[PDB]
């Protein structure tokens, strides 16, 4: 009678609270990645490192499994739909090494978006190659755009290539510096960013992924022991 | 009565001993104690006979040599034994201020306990699998704060009652072993899943809870039952009060293996946080702060104060603040960790600040 | 040169709508249900909690029969409710997990979602093997789906992130009229009563009355100052409510072509997610950032009630056709029934 | 397990209890 | 870039031919529609126990 | 309605000297970070300056730092930028934008190609 169709419904919960047990169980051992890049900022060689509205690119390092969004057909107005990723383990971001400022500004906004305030940012500063010699041929210079270059100098911290000219080891760790400058002015210890100076053929990209990862998990786990 | 039995063959020990050492003063078996040939006028020290109850070994004995000393109003040697009474004005005195404390004590962890225990069950926003280890942890220190108030109240200071002997006795002693190695291992389990999400294995999730579950109910029986069972087929005593027998290391030899795993794992877990901090590049004189509050907060989770603390001094004034500080720190254990975990928690204080403003 | 013509015809128009609407203004709203008592206090409590969805939900709709709901989390799922029994009917995997809009068509049969994936997913749940399947993807746009709402089983209309609306004919899968006028996100969209009309709110702080049948834009609303997150029809098509980011709330009237009152606080500073009407209309519940709703005499524009339940960002929520019951949906994956 | 941190519960309760279950040892006259 | 202004302008055209009822008319009409459908309404005045299905 | 309306501009000579002025209306103006941007011929929009609410942080690009000074004016719901020491590289159309929603920190889309809340802009053109 009644209490039949009030059976029904309590057992076909039953079993839908079993299959949502199980999924579950795959959606905390995933990490999701939103991939932000720019025009032509080399982003598509990252999705290389292994219309359609959002793309989707698997794969498992260390027997993990990640999961990167990369947006597809988006509108250049990003202040809605920017706020779905505010759960993500991190967004990698791309930049192309005043279009640099552009990515500045990005990079601000994102930084600190009310409900992006938790989520870190995988930085990864592009094309060194091209960066590596118009410096080293000085045609258009870098102080148009960023006159505070001149007044800089390499940073204690430097690790250059063996084999990198010391003139643009200056270049890309003053670029880097732009970066950090925005993040430690508003980070609280609740996000932090990950720079990493990437070549169009570096192969260690999904290497960096996964140790920045894991110390965006450590530091999440510190927080809630109230640790660090 | 136990007690008198073994201290009465004690006695035939030390009497048969001498009697062969013995096949200006003379060699004779007194009470408790013989002496041999010593010159006039000479005041002999020694141990004081550990036979009594009453008696402790720490301190000497007065001895004077003539033609031993005789007694001035019964014609029979006697020796000096003061020292070796137990200080009834302040050795009593001084338990009745430990006594207190640990009532005293173990109640405002139940009060902190039990309203920390509330705040995890009913809030279910909070409920994670750190949340869900913690209430374990809260449970067993109640019990195990329940039991001994218990134990302390009934069983110790009734002396009667012990000298009747009933089993009433043992099996309460039998719930506090148990529910005292079940808080021991406990605080293991805290540190074995604090351990994988901090150092080994952070990316890798659902920590199956039935591992922690047998650990920390189910193995703390395996010891438990060895101890008990042994306790009574060779040495039985009264209520199992009497901490003498090494039988007893079943359970505290796991046990502080146990907590000693748990110092290696804030080894490794401080080794990690100063690394954290050493890829911001923090200034050292906050480093250094946030350090020692991290180490300070995870002793009483992990019960470190039994590690850094193991063994007991010989003085008579390092083992006097001993008694008092690590007392204070056994005793509000419960207390603390109800404090740090739930009370000063960010998370469970902006919550309860919300719904209690609402409702 | 012809441009700043335009540019300067368009102002003289914009000036004469504006002295048009001006001329029939001789007596504000406030003004004239200034005689009429309070509703007095609306105490709501929350009667049911649903506890299924892993991640922060998005939407929800409610169904004509006022006892199913249907709810999107952004998870990868979407789950069917039952509002008295709190027993979760369907389980449905997405193909896409962004999900940014639900609706629940009127007769039962369909439910629709949309996101980042830019389809309109139909399902039916009434198969021939008793399953859920995806009945009919909707590809067109060229911007994330924001909103949509059945108005038969065979035709929706839904809002997209590429500033235009479009109907749809599920049978066909191709559009039929779009929408287009408005100059960014649209975000939400509300039908009228009938299915001849319904109004649009977009990131350009600004709404517009369309006409289903002509797919002609009819009206333009102004006067919020950011853009407009929710919008939600009087029970009798003749006005209409916005919720924008500049923390206010507004009425605005189809004959009068202007607003009539406005719903604010000095003490409210965030954006409104969501906005419903009462079935008298009298009780405008609007969902704030705050993670509170609040309760809004639409004839006296005072504050009446608070629904401070959820514990995350407020996304969604909507009053029953009976009226009995309200469903407000969370970030923090939870709904929750007020009443 | 006496003269141990995790054992010393158990040695205030032995050392507690010999307070009321045993009378004070006679050492005044008579004694050895 | 230029034919847009002319859908703008045109659009005004026909939004600005209209015929628009007096404020007091029309606050007056959703005031009566309020007092109309008053005691219909559930979450304006709290029912009765058991007849409302969320006890 | 908000509307954004740029006054002043023209042609100038190289190293010459010119004020834009902004008239808001139709939202609260102290309750937004307001931006100059700009675009050149032959390229996309790019960002010059910004204001907070108040008047406190101030920004601007690499290329026009130390030459050109933001301002506003919340009783009178304007924006201004002095523009000082013109170059000929400077030609480009300056279009007054508003950040999206008020008292946030960030202001995201203010550069896009389509963007509501941005004037009509004012020609400056910088040659002989
Ligand atoms: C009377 C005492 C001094 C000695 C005997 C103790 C056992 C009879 C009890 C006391 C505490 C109990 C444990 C308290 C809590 C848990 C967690 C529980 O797991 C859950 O998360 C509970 C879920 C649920 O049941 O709702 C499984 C049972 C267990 C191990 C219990 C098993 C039975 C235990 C060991
Ligand atoms: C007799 C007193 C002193 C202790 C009683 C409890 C213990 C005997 C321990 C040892 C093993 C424990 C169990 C180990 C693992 C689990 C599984 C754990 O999760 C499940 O898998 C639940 C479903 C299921 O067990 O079928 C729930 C607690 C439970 C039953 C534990 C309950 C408490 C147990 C029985
Ligand atoms: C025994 O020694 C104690 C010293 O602790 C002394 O006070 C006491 O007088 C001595 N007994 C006799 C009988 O002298």
């Amino acid at each position: 009678d009644q209490r039949n169709e009030e059976k029904a419904q309590r057992e076909a919960n039953k079993k839908i609270e079993k299959q949502l047990q199980k999924d579950k169980q795959v959606y905390r051992a995933t990490h999701r990645l939103l991939l932000l890049g720019a025009g032509e900022s080399g982003k598509n060689t990252i999705v290389k490192q292994m219309t359609s509205g959002i793309f989707e690119t698997k794969f498992q390092v260390d027997k993990v499994n990640f999961h990167m969004f990369d947006v597809g057909a988006q509108r250049d107005e990003r202040r809605k739909w920017i706020q779905c990723f505010n759960d993500v383990t991190a967004i990698i971001f791309v930049v192309a090494s005043n279009r640099l400022q552009a990515a500045l500004k990005l990079f601000d906004s994102i930084w600190n978006n009310k409900w992006l305030r938790d989520t870190s940012v995988i930085l990864f500063l592009n094309k060194q190659d091209l960066l590596a010699e118009k410096v080293l041929a000085g045609k258009s210079k870098i102080e148009d755009y960023f006159p505070e270059f001149a007044r800089y100098t390499t940073p204690e911290d430097a690790t250059p290539e063996p084999g990198e000219d010391p003139r643009v080891t200056r270049a890309k760790y003053f670029i880097r510096d732009e970066f950090l400058r925005i993040s430690t002015a508003s980070g609280d210890g609740r996000h932090y960013c990950y720079p990493h100076f990437t070549c169009s053929v570096d192969t260690e990209n999904i290497r960096r992924v996964f140790n920045d990862c894991r110390d965006i998990i450590q530091r999440m786990h510190l927080r809630q022991y109230e640790l660090l | 009565p136990f007690l008198y039995v073994v201290g009465r063959k004690k006695m035939m020990d030390a009497q048969y001993k001498c009697y062969d050492r013995m096949q200006y003063c003379n060699r004779t078996w007194d009470g408790w104690l013989c002496w041999d040939d010593t010159p006039a006028g000479v005041l002999s020290y020694q141990f004081c006979p550990d036979y009594f109850p009453d008696f402790d070994p720490s301190e000497k004995v007065t001895k004077y040599c003539d033609v031993w000393f005789k007694h001035p109003e019964n014609n029979r040697t006697w020796s000096n034994y003061t020292m070796c009474n137990a200080f009834t004005p302040e050795k009593l005195k001084n338990a009745y201020v430990l006594y207190y404390l640990a009532i005293v004590g173990h109640s405002l962890s139940i009060f902190t306990l039990v309203i920390s225990l509330g705040i995890f069950v009913f809030f279910r926003s909070l409920g994670c699998q750190r949340v869900t280890l913690h209430k374990n942890m809260f449970l067993t220190y109640i019990l195990n704060s329940m039991i001994i108030i218990i134990h302390l109240v009934e069983v110790v200071p009734n002396g009667e009652l012990v000298r009747r002997d009933p089993v009433s006795c043992k099996i309460l002693h039998f719930f506090h072993q148990y529910m005292m190695a079940c808080n021991y291992f406990w605080m293991l389990c805290e540190g074995i899943y604090l351990h994988t999400l901090i150092v080994v294995a952070v990316f890798t999730e659902k920590q199956r809870l039935r591992w922690y579950y047998l650990l920390g109910w189910g193995f703390p029986l395996v010891p438990t039952t060895i101890h008990a069972i042994t306790r009574a087929v060779y040495f039985n005593d009264n209520c199992w009060l009497s901490v003498e027998t090494h039988l007893l290391y079943i359970i505290h030899g796991p046990v502080m293996a146990a907590l000693v795993v748990n110092f290696f794992f804030l080894l490794n877990i401080v080794r990690v946080l100063v690394t954290k901090m050493r890829e911001t590049h923090e200034a050292e004189s906050h480093m250094y702060l946030k350090a020692v509050k991290a180490t300070m907060i995870l002793v009483p989770l992990l019960g470190i104060q039994f590690v850094v603390f193991p063994w007991r001094p010989s003085n008579k004034m390092l083992g006097k603040i001993y008694d008092y500080v690590m007392h204070s720190l056994i005793h509000f254990q419960g207390f603390f960790v109800a404090t740090i975990y739930c009370f000063c928690n960010n998370e469970v204080q902006t919550t309860v600040k919300r719904q209690w403003a609402q409702f | 040169s012809e441009l700043d013509q335009l540019r300067q015809e368009a102002e003289q128009l914009k000036n004469q709508i504006r002295d048009a609407r001006k001329a029939c203004a001789d007596a504000t709203l406030s003004q004239i249900t200034n005689n009429i008592d309070p509703v007095g206090r609306i105490q709501m409590r929350t009667r049911r909690t649903l506890r299924g969805h892993l991640a922060k939900i998005y939407a929800m709709h409610w169904g004509t029969d006022s006892r199913l709901l249907v709810s999107a989390s952004q998870d990868g799922k979407l789950i069917i409710w039952d509002s008295y029994t709190t027993n979760k009917v369907h389980a449905i995997p997405l193909r896409s997990s962004w999900v940014m809009t639900c609706a629940y068509a009127p007769s039962g049969n369909y439910v629709a979602c949309g996101g980042l994936d830019n389809i309109c997913s139909i399902y039916n749940l009434k198969t021939r093997e008793g399953n859920v399947r995806v009945s009919r993807e909707l590809a067109g746009h060229t911007g994330y789906l924001s909103c949509c709402r059945f108005l038969d089983d065979n035709q929706i209309v839904t809002s997209s992130g590429d500033t235009t609306c479009a109907l749809w004919d599920i049978e066909t899968g191709q559009q039929t009229t779009t929408f287009t006028g408005h100059t960014g996100d649209v975000m939400s969209l509300s039908l009228a009563p009938d299915t001849r009309l319904f109004v649009s709110g977009a990131c350009d702080a600004s709404a517009k009355l369309w006409d289903v049948r002509e797919g002609m834009c009819r009206q333009t609303f102004t006067g919020h100052e950011s853009d407009i997150n929710a919008i939600c029809f009087f029970p009798n098509g003749n006005a209409f409510a916005t919720g924008s980011d500049d923390a206010t709330c507004r009425l605005f009237d189809l004959r009068a072509d202007q607003e009539l009152m406005t719903y604010s606080h000095d003490n409210i500073i965030c954006g409104i997610t969501s906005v419903s009407f009462s079935k008298s209309g009298r009780l405008l519940l609007a969902g704030y950032d705050d993670f509170n709703c609040n309760v809004w005499d639409a004839l006296k524009a005072d504050r009446a009630g608070v629904l401070a339940g959820h514990d995350n960002r407020v996304s969604c929520l909507g009053v029953t056709d009976d009226g009995m019951a309200v469903a407000t949906g969370s970030w923090d994956s939870f709904l929750k029934i007020w009443n | 397990c006496g003269n141990l941190s995790t054992c010393m519960l158990g040695t205030y309760t032995q050392d507690f209890n010999k307070f009321h279950t045993f009378p004070q040892t006679a050492i005044g006259v008579g004694a050895p | 870039s230029i034919a847009q202004a002319r859908k703008l302008v045109e659009q005004l055209k026909m939004e600005a031919n209209i015929d628009r009822i007096k404020v007091s008319k029309a606050a007056a009409d959703l005031m009566a529609y309020c007092e109309a459908h008053a005691k219909e309404d559930p979450l304006l005045t709290p029912v009765p126990a058991s007849e409302n299905p969320f006890r | 309605q908000v509307q954004l309306q740029e006054s002043g501009g023209g042609l100038v000579q190289p190293g010459g000297s010119l004020r834009l002025s902004c008239a808001a209306s139709g939202f609260t103006f102290s309750n937004y970070k307001m931006n100059w941007v700009r675009q050149a011929p032959g390229k996309g929009l790019e960002w010059v300056s910004d204001i907070s609410q108040s008047g406190a942080s101030i920004s601007y690009t690499g290329s026009v730092k130390g030459r050109f000074t933001i301002s506003r004016d919340n009783a009178k719901n304007t924006l201004y930028l002095q523009m000082n020491s013109l170059k000929p590289e400077d030609t480009a159309v300056y279009y007054c934008a508003r950040c999206p929603a008020p008292f946030t920190r960030d202001c995201f889309d203010v550069t896009s190609t389509t963007y509501a809340y941005r004037g009509q802009g004012t020609q400056v053109t910088v040659s002989s």
